[PDB]
């Protein structure tokens, strides 16, 4: 199924302050995150865990959204499967936990901070609960 | 042999034959014969433990029902699977020789900087040590690149030579480009910069990848490196030269932000000149920072492989699969074409069926155009996946 598209914004009442954003894919569905155009300042990554409970970025993390297009819909689609343009090898498995943040602090100045950001102080990270 | 925009569904797609992952295809289709690889995967198509590499030839038959079948005749497994990358295959005077790479340090793609230079060539008798042989290849020239290796599935002969796709790996420290040629002219928000540092996979990279053939000499042995012209310059990528109705033709799978297909004729092959079509039509699946018909430079390494066929050259028609999808890796079509129109397509899958690394490489059977496909195809539920196999009958009249 084509799940509800998950708006990465400040002002989104779906993460919630202590758990995110949780959400439970299935194998075979697809889903949209979209930062909206005006402006917010976002690189998005796909972490590990301890890298979502620590809300930390290392160097190696390339950026699933780079949210810097004012006047732009940017927008992300995943199909849960083993097949991605994702030339990184990364893909989707049943039973499995994939965690989605960002460390960005919003603002353009604070993009690429790789530590602490809107993950650590508002809770914008998203959990997929695969399967 | 159909020459009309029509959505008649003349294309009529015959598919040709545990918790594992058949990856890395390989094929390559030379005037009788075949090669192929893939390599056989615990689990994950990605990360899972690489159980076995094959490498096979063989023959491309038809019986009495005149479509083609695959006939493998000889097989080869190389002793450890984890080290063996990026083969490619050109076939000559009863072989397919077939160009991999060796590596200790995982896809060098990824880990470029740790990876030894290191190559190997396996020929493999179609008709069957006529049989098999291994080289390790020893001297290989490549002018300043620090190193190269193949990097496509197929390429071609010219009486005693053979020529592979392959890529080269100049550090940008070295890397000479003007970036008043990055043509952002009509896009907003692209920068100057965008084209070099998407030359490589980090904007920072140490080194970025040009694309070219890699040389070998039959009448000689040393493998040279030939670069591809600057010309609508791209990251390097999978490619394939291919010859068609005489003369061969190129195509570069689009990797970064020129999204749209990279295929064309080859004006001369050392050095590497490609006149590249305008084609409007064909492009690939990206993700969010260089999706579908994007034309707009964009610090991105993204896409999928996804060849096809010149046809017939005099109108410049050509075919092959595409995955219709923005940013996701699914729907794959087969599409005749032109550079600006697609004359008429077929599905091969549902519409929300996975699909990948597609590939295209066609001939007559009996006096009439076919074209096989491979694909990497596979349906959330199904157990072991794995490539596909699709001949492609092209329809005479543009009636169904």
């Amino acid at each position: 199924i084509v799940l509800e598209p998950i708006y990465w914004n400040s002002s989104n009442s779906k993460f919630l302050p202590g758990q995110g954003l949780v959400l439970y894919p299935q194998i075979g569905d697809k889903l949209d995150i979209i930062c909206p155009k005006v402006y917010e300042y976002y690189k998005v990554y796909m972490v590990d865990k301890d890298q979502a409970d620590r809300c930390t970025i290392k160097k190696e993390n390339t950026p699933l959204l780079n949210c810097a297009k004012p006047d732009q819909d940017i927008k992300f689609t995943i199909k849960f499967q083993e097949f991605s343009p994702n030339l990184w090898g990364l893909e989707f498995q049943k039973n499995k936990d994939y965690y989605i943040i960002s460390t960005s602090n919003g603002s353009l100045e604070g993009l690429d901070n790789q530590e602490g950001g809107v993950c650590q102080t508002r809770a914008m990270k998203i959990l997929m609960k695969v399967g | 042999i159909c020459l009309q925009k029509t959505t008649s569904t003349i294309l009529k797609p015959r598919l040709i034959s545990e918790g594992v992952c058949i990856t890395d295809p390989l094929l390559a289709v030379d005037n009788g014969f075949f090669a192929y690889s893939h390599l056989e995967k615990i689990g994950s198509c990605t990360r899972g433990i690489a159980k076995q590499r094959i490498i096979g030839v063989g023959e491309v038959l038809d019986r009495g029902d005149k479509v083609p079948s695959m006939f493998m005749t000889n097989v080869w497994t190389p002793p450890n699977p984890s080290t063996i990358h990026h083969c490619s295959s050109t076939y000559h005077e009863d072989f397919y020789y077939t160009l991999c790479a060796v590596s200790h340090v995982g896809d060098p793609i990824l880990n470029s900087t740790s990876w030894t230079e290191s190559l190997s060539l396996i020929r493999l008798a179609v008709r069957p040590d006529y049989n098999q042989k291994y080289i390790a290849i020893t001297k290989v020239e490549r002018g300043k690149y620090d190193k190269v290796m193949p990097y496509g599935p197929s390429g071609i002969k010219q009486g005693d030579t053979l020529y592979f796709p392959a890529v080269g790996f100049l550090p940008r420290t070295e890397f000479q480009y003007n970036d008043s040629n990055c043509p952002i002219i009509h896009c907003k928000y692209s920068k100057a910069e965008n084209c070099r540092l998407s030359m490589g996979v980090n904007s920072k990279s140490h080194y970025i990848l040009r694309s070219g053939l890699l040389k070998y000499n039959l009448s000689l042995i040393i493998l040279q490196f030939i670069e591809i012209a600057d010309n609508r310059l791209t990251i390097g990528s999978p490619s394939k030269i291919y010859n068609s109705l005489g003369q061969p033709v190129f195509y570069q799978a689009s990797y970064s932000w020129d999204t749209m297909i990279k295929l064309g004729d080859v004006d001369t092959v050392d050095p590497l000149r490609v006149q590249w079509r305008n084609n409007s039509v064909i492009s690939r699946p990206g993700q969010s920072q260089c999706p579908r018909f994007n034309v707009c430079p964009e610090v991105c390494w993204e896409g999928t492989y996804n060849d096809a066929f010149l046809i017939d050259r005099l109108n410049w028609v050509s075919a092959g699969v595409y995955l219709n999808s923005n940013q996701t890796a699914e729907n794959p079509v087969f599409a005749v074409f032109k550079d600006n129109e697609i004359l008429y397509q077929v599905p091969l899958a549902e519409d929300d069926t996975n699909a990948q690394k597609t590939i295209t490489d066609c001939f007559l059977l009996e006096n009439v155009i076919w074209c096989i496909s491979l694909v990497e195809i596979y349906d959330t539920g199904d157990s072991v996946i794995r490539p596909k196999l699709f001949a492609v009958k092209i329809p005479a009249q543009c009636s169904e």
